[PDB]
């Protein structure tokens, strides 16, 4: 499946965009003195360039009629790099965020400077749940199963229906 | 009638015209539909394609007790609980 | 196409909507 | 007369003399005491 | 009673005051009595001499004539001015402190009117009132 | 036409050029623009009931903040519009006109 | 007191401008109107519905009478894809010669606009086929607008006035609705079909003068009677037919052919008359429901009532709804408008990409004209649902009388209902405007290859189920082997995966990263319009802020600038902040559709995939490219025929920048300006002399907000429709 | 270090500020190091 | 005219009288509250229906109310 689409190596398009890219590059090149600071800095964009190209090549991803990749993002693992996999480390760093400023804001609440500490950052102990963010998903979980993560709707407020 | 009901079960007053069935009338006649339903179809479309000249009034019709099975069931059961 | 007669038919025949528009609109 | 006539007759009536009359009406009505 | 002949604040006119409306609809007066002579603010806008002793001054609205009475009670300490509301045929109705004691001080012989039995959340519903002429907070 | 259309084509065609930049904050400018309309035409009321709604959310899973939220005065609503029309609009013109002057001029 | 309006003492009381003004705007409110009876009031919109209907038909009678008269219509069914349609005669003394000439290009010896309504295609495939028809067409419905008229008129007299108990009939109402309304007129329409569309589809004249003696098929009705039915599908239009000719024609009336005709590019009119027949059966049956005079039958209550779930998680149900809905005239215009709203959208959706009228799929400007015409339509519908919803929830519910059941358990959960569109509605905004502008950076920094772009794969999926070839996913429909597609084998599969997998038709358009984009683009935009109807909706009778909101009604300016300022509080203002967001949508998705196909007729749909990936080639490769024909059509050379389109682009743009000021500068600024007014008229001489009766005054809060959007959002469709017009025009 | 100073440092707009920088600069540094990653390798 | 209505909520406060620019209110005597006075709207004629009454008032919710209603030349706040 996919037969609209290629592998970018096998592409024509590809390659052309990578052949046009770099010959634009050679002509600006072309203006500058061997040696000076900007023939080096095109120098570097053309070896840049030519990374990315090849980086791309040798990845399997597919490229479309465009010579563009395209990344398929419905999981199936043969392309899990280009969506499952970041999103996994999305969410890890997400959650990890959320869990611990959610501990920061509980934990100053029980205090005198409740206020306070949310415009000027206790920062001893802000960093302490900073540090305690790496196994958010159990603490989470067993804190779901506790009941302690959600209030009961009769203990929020609400406007009249 | 009121037909608003409260619990696990409605009151057999829910069927209309069948309220008065008996639950065993209803579950046998609701296995028959279906599988002569499921029948009609199979016929009609599944064994061989469906064509403009192959066309049976009957398989037409007959799929029409699957539907109507799925009604049969669902009195049987309500027949059944309020002890009908 | 069309003749002169038939288009006075229709501005005659579009008196009668016109009437009883009227009627309608006083009526609410 | 001819239809070709209609649109020179009915255009500046339906501008300019229609709504014109239809303005002074409804000023008219809405300044009524009663 | 009012007193129609009561002199003025000394004020070079200016185009804030009343209009046609004050001629032919009805136009408010303040009075007051200042111990000395003072500048203060027109509500219409400029600066106007008090005179002592008795002061009278006409404005088109209610609101103008409080406004000045607030200022004379603010900055000047005055607190003894009455606004009166006077209509085209001669009429005049005294309008404020309306029993002598200024609304603010509870006064006996006041009755309450507008009040209801009830805090604000105990209204009926719109649909309640549907097709008849009542309000919700009737 | 002959100005609007005819002169944004140095700054429209920017794209792959060291103009590029120009380009960019043409559109950037535009957005910020169309962003002040939200401020200008819409009043706290609104915003301050859709707060209620998301603030029952926080205080369910137990994450509300002990400032609480408000939705901006009415003149901050004023503020931050014309602040960011202004903005919008002045940068849409200063990418116009540097993107077409650099290239004929 | 001055009398206007005689409806509100309160304001015919009002001595300023006011009065006229609110005057206009609550005529049609029945219900707030002094001393109304809920009697009176349903035989008043029973007599305005007739008012509205006869409207209709005059409407449709001057398109057909203009056309006869001052059109082309038989001109152009002899060449319908190079024959420019007329749609009227042109006759403006502020015309100079060069416009006169301008104007004057369409065949005829005198100024005219083109048609762009479809009405030509329609007539055409119908079987309309002279003047004469068009010009019998428009006395016929100039009689059925003065019959309707006039049952208006009657049903207001004290005889003939319909009792309460008659309105609120629901059971017998929609017997006859399903089954004659809906079933009847559509046998009717087979009728039509089969007796005149058809023959005169094969050069054969049918008319009243000979339908009495034509047979619409050799058999006649022998083999109905005998059921032999599949005689009248034998010999269907060859694929060399050539329309309005008996070359390649059938015998064949009702068939099941799927696709089109591959002349006229359109579905095959014997499928159509088909199709007809087969829901006119459903509809009659399906009328015969609800109980009426002779105890069979369903009741509408009692069908409530029971729909409890017995797991309890529905509470009480349906219980308590149908005296709710019964009671409700806005919760009715609701159910109408929002379901009325979905099937415009459908007939936007399908008819561009089953075009049903002969040659139009070639009329480029017709095919986009008809689509964004529909879609804002549906629009402004959906926004209208909503409001109703919100008018609903204020003036006609009871929640005594609906505890506990499904309705009232919405309120119950209206902050999670909330809080969750807010959050989707963020969670599309964030990521979609992030994706699009990582592609402009990267894309404007040289590195097209560095944009994200996602492949539409389940979209894809789902034309490959109904048999779309090219992505080679051999699922269902494009699979040879599925019991899916071997159960159609014989029917309609044959003519509908030709249509499928054609590359030159609007049927199952191919979708890549653009059209991926573009689509969250359009999610987000439901999404938040939603967001902020339903919070109207769901708040409409009070929140925190506001605790006591449904004491004040629908409308109203704003509770004052206390407990932090209450600016924009009402359900009506959320209405108006919603008409923002539904032409936005409407924009993204019509420059989209336009977009598409733009480049599909333009033989580069490659401009498409790859400018679409990143909004600067939205702006230069559609806005900004395609504005040259419309903003040429005057200049200092000359004029052509888009100059009239020219002039309405720039009209657009100042009406649409004149709403700013009422929406962006407001009431209390204006009231003390126009003080200074009144000052100078009163003492200015000559001039004084002179008296208003009424005071004038700024408009109100709410007015300026009314007529600020009004402005809006006439200038967003009168700067839209002559580009969508003259871009299209213009290139083909 | 001086207490009032840390309270300063504090503060909610200049511990923002920091914490932003940080973290814009470790992005770039990947970028600066590691360019061009449309995806994760495997 | 406005209508404005006290509810039985009030805690004889004041300050809602104190705010009203037009004189439509003022304080009566009440058993109901330890203020031993109520707020009392005898001249709604002269309400221009400015609402500062009510972000004067302290209880939650309100208990001093306006409803916007029939427009005058009063209401309105016109000087022409
Ligand atoms: C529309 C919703 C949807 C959802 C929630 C998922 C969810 C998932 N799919 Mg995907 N998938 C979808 C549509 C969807 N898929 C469609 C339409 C196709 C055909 C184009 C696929 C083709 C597909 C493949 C080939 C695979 C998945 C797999 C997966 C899993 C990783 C995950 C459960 C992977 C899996 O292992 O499933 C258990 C896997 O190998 N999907
Ligand atoms: C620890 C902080 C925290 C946590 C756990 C949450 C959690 C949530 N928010 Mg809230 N939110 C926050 C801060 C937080 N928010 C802040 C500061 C704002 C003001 C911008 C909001 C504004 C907001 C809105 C408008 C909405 C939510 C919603 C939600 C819910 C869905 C996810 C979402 O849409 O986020 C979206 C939130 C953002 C994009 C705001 C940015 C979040 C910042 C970066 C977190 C700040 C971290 C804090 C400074 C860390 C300090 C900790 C340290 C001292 C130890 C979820 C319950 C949605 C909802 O109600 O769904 C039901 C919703 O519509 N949030
Ligand atoms: C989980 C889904 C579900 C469940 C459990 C129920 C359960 C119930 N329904 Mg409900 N119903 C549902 C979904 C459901 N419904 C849906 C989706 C609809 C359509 C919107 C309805 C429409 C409906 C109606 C109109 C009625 C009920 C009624 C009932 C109650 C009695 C059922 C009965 O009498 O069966 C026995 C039914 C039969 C033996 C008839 C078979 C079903 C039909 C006829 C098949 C269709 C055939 C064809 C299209 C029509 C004939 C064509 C031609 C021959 C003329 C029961 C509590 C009844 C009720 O509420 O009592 C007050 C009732 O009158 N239901
Ligand atoms: C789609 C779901 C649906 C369901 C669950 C029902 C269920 C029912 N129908 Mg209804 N009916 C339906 C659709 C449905 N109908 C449609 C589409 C039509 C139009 C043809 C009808 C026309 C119809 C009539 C005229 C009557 C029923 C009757 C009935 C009831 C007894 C039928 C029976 O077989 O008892 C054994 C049963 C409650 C009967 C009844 O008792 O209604 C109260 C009855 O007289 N049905
Ligand atoms: C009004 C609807 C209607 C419908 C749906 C039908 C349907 C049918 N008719 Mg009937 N028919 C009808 C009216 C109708 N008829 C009328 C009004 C008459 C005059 C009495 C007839 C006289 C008639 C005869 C003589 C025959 C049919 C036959 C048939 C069946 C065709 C079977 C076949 O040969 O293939 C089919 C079920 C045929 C049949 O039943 O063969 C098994 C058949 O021989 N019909
Ligand atoms: C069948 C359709 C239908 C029906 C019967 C109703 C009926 C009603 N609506 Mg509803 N409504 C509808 C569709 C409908 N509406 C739709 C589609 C929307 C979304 C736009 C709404 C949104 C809506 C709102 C927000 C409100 C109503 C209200 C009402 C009530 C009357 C208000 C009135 O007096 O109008 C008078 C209307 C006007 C005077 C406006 C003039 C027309 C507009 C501004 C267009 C101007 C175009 C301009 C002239 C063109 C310029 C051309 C250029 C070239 C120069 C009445 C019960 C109101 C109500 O009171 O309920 C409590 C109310 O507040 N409706
Ligand atoms: C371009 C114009 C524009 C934009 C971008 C927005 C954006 C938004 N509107 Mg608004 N709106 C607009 C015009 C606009 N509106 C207009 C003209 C009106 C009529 C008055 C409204 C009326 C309106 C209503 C009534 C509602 C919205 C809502 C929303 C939110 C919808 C969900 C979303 O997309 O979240 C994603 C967020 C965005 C796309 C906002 C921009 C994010 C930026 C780009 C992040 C930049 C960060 C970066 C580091 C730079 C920092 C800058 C530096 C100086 C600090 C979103 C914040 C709704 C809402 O709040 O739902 C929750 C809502 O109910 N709008
Ligand atoms: C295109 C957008 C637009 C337009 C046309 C207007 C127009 C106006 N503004 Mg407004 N304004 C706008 C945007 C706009 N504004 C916006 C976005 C804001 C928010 C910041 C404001 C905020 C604002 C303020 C604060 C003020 C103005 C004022 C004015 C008036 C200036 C005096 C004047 O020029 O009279 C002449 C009118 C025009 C030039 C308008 C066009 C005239 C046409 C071309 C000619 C007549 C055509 C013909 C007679 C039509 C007949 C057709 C009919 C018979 C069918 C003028 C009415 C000021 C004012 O009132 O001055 C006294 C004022 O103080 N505006
Ligand atoms: C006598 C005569 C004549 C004459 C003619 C003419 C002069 C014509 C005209 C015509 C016309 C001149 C027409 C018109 C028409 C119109 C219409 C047709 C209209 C309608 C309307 C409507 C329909 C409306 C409605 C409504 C509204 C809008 C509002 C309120 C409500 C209602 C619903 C009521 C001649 C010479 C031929 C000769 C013979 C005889
Ligand atoms: C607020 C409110 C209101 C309103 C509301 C609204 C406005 C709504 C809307 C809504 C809507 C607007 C909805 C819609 C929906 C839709 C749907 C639900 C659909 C479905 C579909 C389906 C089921 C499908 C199927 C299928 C087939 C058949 C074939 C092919 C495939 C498929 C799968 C596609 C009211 C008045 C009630 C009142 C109360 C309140
Ligand atoms: C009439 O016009 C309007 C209002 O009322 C006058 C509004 O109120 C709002 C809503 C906007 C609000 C409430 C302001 C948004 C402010 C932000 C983003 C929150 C600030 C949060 C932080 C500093 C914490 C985040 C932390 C870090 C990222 C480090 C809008 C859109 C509006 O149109």
């Amino acid at each position: 499946e996919f037969n609209n689409l290629i592998p970018c190596k096998e592409s024509k398009i590809f390659n052309k965009r990578l052949e046009s890219t770099i010959k634009k590059l050679e002509n600006k090149l072309s203006k500058y003195e061997v040696g000076s600071s900007s023939y080096l800095a095109i120098k570097n964009t053309i070896n840049k360039t030519n990374n990315r190209f090849h980086k791309y090549m040798e990845s399997g991803v597919l490229c479309g009629k465009d010579g563009l990749p395209h990344l398929i993002a419905d999981g199936r693992w043969s392309h899990a790099g280009e969506f499952v996999i970041p999103s996994l480390l999305f969410i890890y760093i997400s959650g990890w965020i959320g869990w611990v400023g959610r501990g920061y804001l509980s934990a100053i609440k029980n205090t005198n400077k409740a206020i306070e500490n949310e415009i000027i950052i206790d920062v001893p102990l802000a960093l302490k749940f900073m540090s305690s963010g790496f196994i958010w998903p159990l603490s989470a979980l067993r804190e779901y199963t506790k009941g302690d993560l959600l209030m009961k709707d009769s203990e929020v407020t609400i406007s009249p229906r | 009638k009121d037909t608003f009901w409260t619990g696990k079960v409605p009151p057999s007053t829910v069927l209309g015209i069948g309220e008065k069935v008996p639950s065993a009338a209803y579950i046998i006649s609701s296995v028959v539909c279906l599988l002569v339903g499921s029948y009609c179809v199979y016929e009609s479309n599944l064994l061989s394609p469906l064509t403009v000249t192959t066309i049976n009034p009957l398989y037409v019709l007959g799929s029409l007790l699957v539907p109507y099975s799925w009604g049969l069931h669902v009195a049987g059961w309500i027949q059944l609980k309020n002890g009908k | 196409m069309i003749n002169d007669s038939q288009i006075f038919i229709a501005l005659i025949l579009s008196l009668v909507p016109a009437v009883l528009a009227l009627k309608l609109a006083r009526e609410l | 007369m001819t239809a070709s006539y209609l649109p020179s007759i009915l255009v500046p009536i339906i501008g300019l003399v229609f709504p014109f009359i239809s303005m002074a009406l409804f000023f008219i009505y809405v300044e009524q005491e009663e | 009673t009012l007193n129609l002949k009561m002199p003025s604040p000394s004020f070079g006119g200016s185009t804030g005051g009343w209009l046609r409306s004050a001629e032919n609809e009805e136009k408010y007066a303040i009075t007051w009595i200042s111990k000395n002579e003072e500048v203060f603010e027109m509500p219409t806008a400029g600066a106007a001499l008090m005179r002592s002793g008795e002061n009278l001054l006409y404005f088109a609205r209610k609101e103008q004539c409080l406004s000045l009475g607030t200022q004379l009670k603010t900055q000047f300490k005055i607190d003894n001015y009455k606004i009166y509301r006077v209509f085209p045929n001669g009429e005049i109705q005294y309008l404020h402190p309306k029993d002598g004691v200024f609304p603010e001080k509870v006064n006996e012989g006041r009755k309450a009117i507008n009040t209801l039995t009830r805090s604000i959340g105990k209204n009926p519903d719109p649909v309640v009132v549907k097709f008849i002429n009542k309000q919700t907070f009737e | 036409r002959d100005f609007l259309w005819a002169q944004a084509s140095q700054v429209i065609q920017s794209y792959g050029s060291s103009s590029s930049a120009y380009g960019l904050m043409f559109l950037g400018a535009h957005f910020v623009w169309a962003f002040s309309l939200m401020f200008l035409f819409s009043g706290r009321g609104y915003w301050q009931e859709l707060i209620e709604s998301i603030v029952w959310a926080h205080n369910k899973l137990k994450v509300a903040p002990s400032i609480q939220p408000r939705a901006l005065s009415i003149t901050q609503g004023r503020a931050v519009g014309v602040a960011h029309y202004l903005l919008g609009g002045i940068a849409t013109t200063w990418a116009f006109f540097l993107a077409r002057i650099i290239a004929i001029g | 007191v001055t009398k206007f309006p005689k409806f509100s003492q309160a304001l015919a009381q009002d001595p300023t401008t006011r009065r006229i003004w609110y005057g206009i705007a609550t005529a049609h409110d029945f219900e707030s109107h002094d001393n109304i009876t809920e009697e009176n009031l349903y035989q008043r919109i029973f007599a305005s519905h007739f008012g509205h209907l006869a409207i209709i038909f005059l409407w449709t009678s001057g398109n057909l009478f203009h056309v006869a008269w001052q059109g082309n219509f038989e001109k152009w069914i002899l060449n319908p894809t190079k024959i420019k349609p007329i749609a009227h005669a042109i006759w403006d003394p502020h015309f100079g010669q060069a416009a006169l000439k301008a104007f004057s290009q369409t065949g005829v010896d005198y100024p005219t606009n083109i048609s762009y309504s479809g009405l030509y295609h329609w007539w055409y495939t119908i079987g309309i086929r002279t003047n004469n028809d068009l010009y019998l067409g428009a006395l016929f419905l100039l009689v059925i607008s003065g019959l309707f008229l006039f049952a208006g008129w009657l049903h207001l007299q004290p005889k003939f006035k319909p009792s309460l108990a008659w309105f609120k009939n629901n059971e017998s109402r929609l017997n006859h609705h399903l089954a004659g309304l809906f079933g009847v007129s559509s046998l009717a329409w087979a009728g039509h079909l089969v007796h005149v569309a058809i023959p005169e589809a094969r050069g054969q004249h049918v008319g009243w003068d000979n339908f009495l003696s034509t047979k619409p098929h050799p058999a006649g009705l022998e083999p109905f009677f005998k059921g032999q039915w599949s005689v009248y599908a034998d010999g269907p239009d060859s694929m060399n037919h050539v329309f309005n000719t008996s070359e390649g024609a059938g015998k064949a009336i009702l068939t099941f052919l799927g696709g089109f005709h591959p002349q006229t590019k359109s579905l095959w009119l014997t499928d159509i008359a088909h199709h007809h027949l087969a829901i006119a059966v459903i509809f009659i049956i399906a009328g015969h429901m609800y109980r009426t005079n002779w105890s069979i039958g369903h009741s509408l209550k009692e069908i409530l009532d029971a729909h409890r779930a017995p797991g309890g998680r529905l509470g009480d149900g349906h219980k308590g709804l149908f005296e709710t809905i019964n009671n409700s005239l806005h919760f009715q215009l609701g159910l109408a408008l929002a379901s009325l709203g979905v099937i415009t959208s459908l007939v936007a959706q399908h008819m561009y990409a089953m075009p049903s009228y002969v040659f139009i799929a070639n009329d480029f400007t017709t095919q986009a004209a008809l689509y964004t015409h529909h879609q804002y339509i549906a629009g402004f519908l959906m926004v209208g649902a909503f409001a109703h919803g919100a008018i609903f929830f204020i003036r006609d519910y009871n929640p005594e009388q609906n505890k506990n059941n499904v309705l009232a358990r919405m309120l119950e959960h209206k902050e999670a209902i909330i809080s969750h569109l807010s959050w989707v509605s963020l969670f599309l905004g964030f990521h979609t405007l992030g994706i699009y502008v990582h592609n402009d950076v990267v894309v404007a920094f040289g590195s097209p290859e560095k944009q994200i772009l996602i492949e539409p794969v389940f979209a894809q999926w789902i034309q490959a189920a109904s048999g779309k070839a090219l992505y080679g996913f051999n699922i269902l429909l494009s699979s040879s082997d599925s019991v899916a597609t071997r159960a159609g084998e014989s029917l309609w599969l044959p003519g509908w995966l030709k249509g499928v997998n054609d590359t030159n038709n609007s049927l199952f358009l191919d979708i890549g990263p653009g059209d991926f984009l573009v689509h969250h683009a359009i999610a987000l935009g439901l999404h938040t319009t939603t967001l902020i109807l339903v919070k109207g909706a769901l708040d409409a009778r009070g929140s925190k802020l506001m605790p006591d909101k449904k004491d004040f009604g629908y409308s109203f300016p704003c509770d004052g600038p206390g407990r932090g300022g209450t600016c924009d509080i009402s359900a009506w203002d959320a209405f108006y902040l919603a008409m923002f967001w539904m032409l936005n949508t409407l924009g993204w998705l019509t420059f989209y559709w336009h977009w598409k196909h733009l480049t599909l007729w333009g033989g580069n749909v490659n401009q498409f995939n790859e400018s679409s990936t990143y909004l600067m080639g939205w702006f230069r490769d559609y806005l900004w490219l395609n504005s040259s024909p419309l903003i040429n059509g005057y200049n200092p050379y000359g004029v052509n025929n888009l100059s009239v389109w020219a002039w309405m682009f720039l009209f657009g743009h100042l009406v649409w920048a004149t709403g700013f000021m009422f929406l962006i500068s407001w009431r209390g600024y204006w009231q003390e300006l126009i003080e200074t007014l009144a000052w100078a008229h009163e003492r200015t001489p000559l001039a004084n002399l002179i008296k208003w009766k009424d005071k004038p005054v700024a408009l109100s809060i709410v007015q300026a907000r009314l007529v600020g959007l009004a402005h809006f959002a006439v200038g967003y469709i009168l700067t839209y429709a002559p580009f969508v017009i003259a871009s299209t025009v213009g290139k083909f | 270090m001086n207490k009032d100073l840390l309270k300063y440092l504090s503060t909610a707009p200049v511990l923002g500020v920091i914490w932003i920088a940080i973290t814009a600069a470790i992005i770039v540094e990947f970028n600066r190091l590691y360019p061009d990653a449309l995806f994760f390798p495997l | 005219a406005h209508n404005v209505k006290i509810y039985d909520t009030c805690i004889g406060c004041t300050q809602c009288v104190r705010a009203c620019p037009c004189d439509v209110l003022e304080m009566v005597p009440w058993d109901g509250c330890k203020a031993l006075q109520i707020a009392s709207a005898p001249r709604t004629e002269d309400c221009v229906g400015c609402k500062r009454c009510e972000t004067a008032c302290p209880t939650d919710f309100l208990s001093i109310r306006v409803y916007l209603g029939a427009e005058t030349s009063r209401s309105m706040g016109l000087a022409y």
